[PDB]
RNA sequence: ACCAUCUGUGGGAUUAUGACUGAACGCCUCUAAGUCAGAAUCCCGCCCAGGCGGAACGAUACGGCAGCGCCGCGGAGCCUCGGUUGGCCUCGGAUAGCCGGUCCCCCGCCGGGGUCCGGUGCGGAGUGCCCUUCGUCCUGGGAAACGGGGCGCGGCCGGAGAGGCGGCCGCCCCCUCGCCCGUCACGCACCGCACGUUCGUGGGGAACCUGGCGCUAAACCAUUCGUAGACGACCUGCUU
RNA sequence: ACGUCGCUUUUUGAUCCUUCGAUGUCGGCUCUUCCUAUCAUUGUGAAGCAGAAUUCACCAAGCGUUGGAUUGUUCACCCAC
RNA sequence: GCGCUGCGGGAUGAACCGAACGCCGGGUUAAGGCGCCCGAUGCCGACGCUCAUCAGACCCCAGAAAAGGUGUUGGUUGAU
């Protein structure tokens, strides 16, 4: 039933803590608890990390375990981590999150006109299927 | 330290308090369980206490000294003229337990029954039901009725028809009716509420309820006593004859410790007319009333197929403190709680 | 946060939901929990039924009366964990128990809103898959609560009708998605303005 | 016109366990329930609005049955989103669990 | 400690068919169809091959107690791979001293009613398991032929027999007498 | 008056224990997961009482022009209690899994199942969704024209767990305004300042005026009864 | 058995904290409730348990545990059920 | 040290732990705490251990021993 598994080059993203919000490769596993994870890409040095803060993604590279940040570069720009992750809807949820927190005053009252009037049209067009669906 | 002697407690604690009963009429605290598979009939009846004779009888007992031997048995007399359904009621079931759903009441409503209704008869105007009755005859009240007896199909569960007595045929100075729900078993609800719709109005006789040779409860209140001590009350072993300061008490209403007298000490109080439900009492025989036919009345309830005697279930000079029993009569085996002329509550048994 | 706080009782720890409930009663925050029988507690059954039968042999001896008043519905005994979670002999937290309200089910008017669960009392959070738990209607109905059947009886009627307000939800959303890919040419511009704002993905 | 101010509750005093200091008092805001998101709401007006029998006079209106104790947001509280604040006068124990306005002002954003 | 992995797989017939709605296991075969639910257990259970099949029990992180339902569960399950295709016959003898024991099967090997046991006028009402049929022998006397696709309906209707044929007040050292089971087998043979 | 006579009751989960299936520990094992039988115990029923707990139903005050009910969100004013400052109208639930959408089979335009296709750090997302307040004027595009608004009317359907609510249709009147972006200027712009904004025509007690419709009682005492009783209370009777 | 670890406050001691401007002392009688370290009765396990009887142990205090001679007696002892 | 002494904590308490006291505001602590009563963990706290059909749960302190367990978790000495 399980589909994501944590092994060496499992890429994860991670949720809270001093990397919040970035991507690791799992290295090698220390303990049933911690990870030796390396994000070469992405701004993280090799370090420990705990599970608990780690989600596991669909990405997985291809270096044996414990190899220097070098090989691991290599693997994540040659399968190119960082495009195919932006592409996916995980991370498009994630940016809308932060566009979302970034309205100002004048944004949110742009939007609320544009929700006025979309919601209207949908609404109308709902009422037309109602109709044409009784008559039918 | 512990009581010398075991010995059994005096009393029950299962009948607390014994106060004076807060109802004057037996009530039906449990109704049979209802079998839809059973044909629709009623559960109960109410009676009137005429007073006690004796029988014979033979007893089939096999393996009994007294089998195939004659025994004299005591019997109760209680007078049951037939009951008149004035209305029905329909029941819920809610978490919270059952709920009155619905009344409907008949169109018409004697007299005996809208006693009831009056603390002094005699100063009221009798306007009790007499806009309500008009439901029955305005187009806009039969769809209403309607409405209730279909909402009562739809939604209720348990289904009880309202049914008094006929205080007129008793020989009794009360003229106001006891009235009482009675639950309709058998059947599906639907069937419930047609059995019941078509009774409205009617009456119906103790034979439809009871037969012979049936195993019932009788309902009531016992004989009152007034203030009772505890040698009464309780049947406390009375104290010596030296005993100071009095001997119908109980010496120790308890120990020092609980500081507190418990609820478990005989105390002196109230003793009789408190509702007590009896139950197994076997119906020996269901007497017919007095009868006219062709001309001459028949009155030859008390004769067997072995005593051939033209005599009535009255005893020679009549029921004393209770008057003449010209109805519909119960006779039922041993004694049952109440006064003479007290009314009682006949419910089938709940029990295989 | 709303005006009425409407909670399932279902799948929650009594004594974890006693205490958030607690303390919204205690700030304002009428709060209404319901299905109380769905209640779970941890533990084996057996060791919880113990637990109550050894609460039924409090009494007053010399008038039980007068004694602890032992609830048998599941929304009484979960009352009672309230009420042992608050100041319940003065006037704040009197009036503050006063604004809880219990109920075994969901009766009407609240089986038509929406209710709300509490994650920090919720059994699949707070225990291990391998734990022992119990359900407070059984145990309720096994030391003296009688409506165990007809709350049953109730709940699947109240279910039936819950489904054929979903399948209409369903079907009113399905439409709102034709709705959109009819009219998204005179949506567009709008919908952009949703995108760039993150209101929409 | 809108509401133009934060829904706050008197949750209590100043206390430990056995003393109560009334010349504090707390506040629960709502969205607040982390120490660090305070820090916007120090030093802010706020305001316990009641009403009474008597009318009273209305800065900028006719008298009315409203009154107002005045205070202001002083610090955070615990590290659930609880914060300090001190009234002109001692809030009266019957508003606990009522609501407590936290203006918008004075503002420095 | 927490073993990481820990799975146990079991072979299946190509006469038997099995589908897993989640943790619950359904196994159809020539006698008939039988399912069980594992939602007790945190297991991971899965189906390997396509021209034979297998079906995987997988267990990750578990400590010396969870680690003993793998191979619980993969008993049952080949319990239940043996019932669909051979079934459960349990043979039960009556032992008695001097009073024989009357087996009267009633509701087509739904009730068992035991007569005579001990020489009581008791007779003893035994209702069988749902899809488990009770027979007399008509090989050899005095056995009984319980049959079935579940092992343990099979097995606890041959128990709920056992126990009712209870002798008491007496010494049971003596008194060697009631029915009992007697052979555990198949109502086909490979 | 055991000194006569009558009546005394059914379930459930389970304890001890005995077991089934079955690992741990290739065997074995009543136990670990799972399952069964099980008793003067326990809990309930029966039975006694009946909450500062509810329900259903009846009748509801007259020749005085009186008392009352209901409607007309009728007209104001009074005293008195204040809280609150948008709404969410709902699958069931799973958690070693879940959610959504289709092509075929059977339950009868339903629903279920089998494939198949998507989503799953839930985006058909409560970290969500809906609504939105300055008003008006001139004026042009969009959108809409299957349109809005009326305790305006009448009718119908659904809801009983505590329904005390929801929806639909027919007609009449009314406006083509309502919502997005533009043109156009105006409103006390009260000269920096607090209790502003809402629910709300709030709840309660009255005292008037105003129009319509509708109603004409019972309780208690006294008296009586004696199925009752210390006194209260209780069961009764009082022009067919 | 030799040893050895405990529990109870149903005996007696030890102590003298409370009460000497006073908490009525023994025993019985009456009456309620409670404990179990179960005599009986319900369900059971074990035996040097063939049956009957008996003994040991478990769940278990729901229910019951009496009538007398002597004695102020608690306690004893006997008669009888 | 109590008596002669309040105050914070120990639910409660003459002696314990912190600390000794004019009437107040602000700040910070001690001992002790921070699920709810009840101020404070509403931290995405860390690593384990434990299932109790009498669990356990904080100086004084308010209940337990010898002895035993094929429960489970570590560790020691051997042996195949
Ligand atoms: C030798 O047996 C006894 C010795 C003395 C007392 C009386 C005392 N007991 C407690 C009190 O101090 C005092 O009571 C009274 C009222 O004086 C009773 C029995
Ligand atoms: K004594
Ligand atoms: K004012
Ligand atoms: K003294
Ligand atoms: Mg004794
Ligand atoms: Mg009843
Ligand atoms: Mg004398
Ligand atoms: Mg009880
Ligand atoms: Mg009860
Ligand atoms: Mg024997
Ligand atoms: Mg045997
Ligand atoms: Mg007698
Ligand atoms: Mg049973
Ligand atoms: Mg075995
Ligand atoms: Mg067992
Ligand atoms: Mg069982
Ligand atoms: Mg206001
Ligand atoms: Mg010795
Ligand atoms: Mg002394
Ligand atoms: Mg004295
Ligand atoms: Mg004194
Ligand atoms: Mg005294
Ligand atoms: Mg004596
Ligand atoms: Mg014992
Ligand atoms: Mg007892
Ligand atoms: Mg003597
Ligand atoms: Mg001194
Ligand atoms: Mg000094
Ligand atoms: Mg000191
Ligand atoms: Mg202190
Ligand atoms: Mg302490
Ligand atoms: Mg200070
Ligand atoms: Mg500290
Ligand atoms: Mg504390
Ligand atoms: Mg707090």
């Amino acid at each position: 039933v399980f589909r994501r598994f944590v092994e060496v080059g499992r890429v994860a993203y991670v949720s809270f803590g001093p990397h919040a919000g970035k991507l690791v490769a799992i290295v090698d596993v220390i303990d049933q608890n911690r990870a030796l994870v390396d994000g070469p890409c992405t701004q993280v040095r090799r370090q420990a990390m705990p599970f608990k803060c780690m989600q596991l993604t669909d990405f997985i590279l291809k270096f044996p375990h414990s190899a220097h940040q070098k090989y691991v570069r290599q693997a994540w720009q040659k399968a190119d981590i960082n495009t195919k992750w932006a592409a996916t809807r995980w991370a498009k949820k994630i940016e809308a999150r932060e566009r979302k927190a970034k309205m100002t005053d004048f944004d949110r009252f742009k939007v609320m006109k544009a929700k006025k009037m979309r919601n209207r049209i949908i609404k109308n067009e709902v009422k037309k299927l109602q109709k044409a669906a009784l008559l039918k | 330290s512990h009581r010398k002697f075991s010995a059994p407690r005096h009393g029950s604690l299962g009948f607390l308090p014994r106060k004076r009963s807060s109802r004057h009429r037996g009530k039906v605290k449990s109704f049979p369980k209802d079998d839809p598979s059973k044909p629709v009939h009623l559960t109960a009846f109410l009676g009137y206490k005429a007073g006690m004779t004796h029988i014979v009888r033979e007893v089939d007992r096999p393996g009994s000294k007294v089998n195939k031997k004659e025994v004299v048995e005591a019997v109760t007399i209680v007078e049951t003229p037939p009951m008149v359904v004035v209305g029905i009621v329909g029941y819920v079931e809610t978490p919270r337990g059952l709920r009155t759903f619905k009344t409907v009441f008949a169109e018409h409503i004697s007299d005996e029954c809208k006693r009831r209704f009056y603390k002094n008869w005699h100063k009221s105007k009798k306007k009790a039901f007499t806009k309500y009755c008009k439901k029955w005859q305005d187009e806009d009240g039969k769809k209403q009725l309607e409405k209730d007896f279909s909402s009562m199909k739809k939604y209720c569960q348990v289904i009880r028809v309202i049914a008094h007595t006929q205080m007129r045929l008793l020989p009794l100075r009360q003229k106001k009716a006891h009235l009482m729900e009675i639950q309709v078993n058998g059947g599906t609800v639907a069937e419930k509420l047609d059995w019941a719709r078509e009774r409205l109005e009617q009456q119906v006789p103790v034979n439809q309820v009871f037969g012979q040779d049936e195993m019932i409860d009788v309902i009531g209140v016992t004989k009152g006593k007034g203030y009772k001590g505890v040698t009464s009350r309780w049947h406390t072993k009375k104290l010596p004859r030296k005993t100071h300061r009095g001997l119908r008490k109980v010496a120790c209403i308890g120990a020092w410790h609980p500081a507190r007298v418990a609820f478990s000490v005989a105390r002196a109080g109230q003793k009789g007319y408190h509702h007590r439900t009896e139950i197994n009492k076997k119906i020996y025989k269901i007497g017919q009333g007095y009868l006219i036919k062709d001309g001459k009345l028949i009155k030859n309830n008390a004769s067997t197929d072995y005593d051939l005697s033209d005599k009535s279930i009255n005893p020679l000079g009549g029921f004393v403190h209770y008057g003449e029993v010209t109805n519909d009569f119960v006779m039922l085996k041993g004694c049952v709680v109440g006064t003479k002329k007290r009314v009682l509550t006949l419910r089938k048994s709940l029990l295989v | 946060e709303v005006q009425v706080l409407v909670l399932d009782g279902r799948g929650h720890l009594l004594g974890r939901l006693a205490a958030i409930v607690a303390k919204q009663v205690l700030l304002g925050r009428k709060v209404v929990v319901v299905r109380c029988e769905g209640i779970n507690i941890s533990g084996n059954f057996y060791r919880n039924k113990l637990k109550y039968l050894a609460f039924l042999r409090k009494r007053m001896n010399t008038n039980p009366s007068r004694g602890p008043y032992h609830f048998r519905a599941p929304s009484r005994i979960f009352w009672r964990t309230v009420r042992g979670m608050l100041p319940h002999k003065t006037k704040r937290g009197q009036a503050a128990l006063d604004r809880l309200k219990v109920f075994d089910g969901i009766p009407p008017p609240y089986d038509k809103k929406k209710r709300m669960v509490v994650p920090a009392a919720l059994k699949v959070v707070r225990l291990k898959p391998t734990r022992k738990f119990a359900y407070l209607g059984r145990l309720a109905h096994e030391v003296g609560w009688k409506y165990q059947a007809v709350t049953a009886t109730l709940e699947e009627k109240r279910k039936e009708k819950a489904k054929i307000h979903y399948r209409k939800k369903k079907q009113l959303m399905r439409l709102r998605k034709q709705a959109e890919k009819n009219v998204e040419k005179k949506i567009d511009k709008y919908t952009e303005v949703l995108k760039t704002h993150g209101l929409l993905v | 016109s809108g509401r133009l101010w934060s829904k706050a509750i008197f949750a209590g005093y100043k206390r430990g366990l056995r003393n109560q200091r009334e010349h504090t008092a707390l506040l629960k805001i709502e969205g607040v329930y982390a120490r660090d998101e305070t820090e916007f709401y120090l030093g802010k007006r706020c305001a316990y609005v009641y009403k009474a029998k008597n009318n009273t006079v209305t800065p900028g209106g006719k008298p009315n049955k409203t009154r107002v104790i005045w205070g202001k947001v002083t610090r955070a509280h615990g590290n659930s989103g609880m914060v300090r604040a001190k009234f002109r006068s001692n809030l009266p124990a019957k508003a606990i669990g009522h609501r407590i306005r936290v203006m918008l002002y004075p503002s420095r954003i | 400690m927490k073993t990481i992995l820990s799975n146990q797989t079991v072979d299946i017939p190509e006469n038997v068919d099995i589908t897993l709605k989640g943790r619950t296991v359904i196994v159809k075969g020539p006698r008939g169809t039988l399912r069980r639910d594992f939602n007790h257990i945190n297991v991971e259970l899965s189906l390997l091959g396509k021209k034979k099949k297998r079906l995987r029990v997988d267990k990750w992180w578990g400590n010396r107690k969870e680690l003993a339902t793998v191979r619980t569960i993969c008993s049952h399950v080949q319990n239940m791979i043996k019932g669909v295709t051979l079934g459960f016959r349990y043979k039960m003898r009556s032992v008695y001293a001097h009073f024989p024991i009357n087996v009267v099967i009633q509701e087509n090997g739904s009730l068992v009613e035991i007569r005579n046991f001990l020489g009581e006028k008791y007779i003893r009402r035994v209702r069988m398991r749902p899809g488990v049929a009770c027979s007399v022998s008509q090989a050899q006397k005095d056995e009984l032929i319980l049959e079935g696709n579940d092992i343990e309906l099979v097995s606890n209707s041959a128990a709920l027999i056992q126990q009712a044929t209870t002798v008491k007040n007496k010494d049971i050292r003596k008194f060697l007498d009631g029915i009992y089971v007697s052979e555990k087998g198949t109502v086909q043979q490979a």
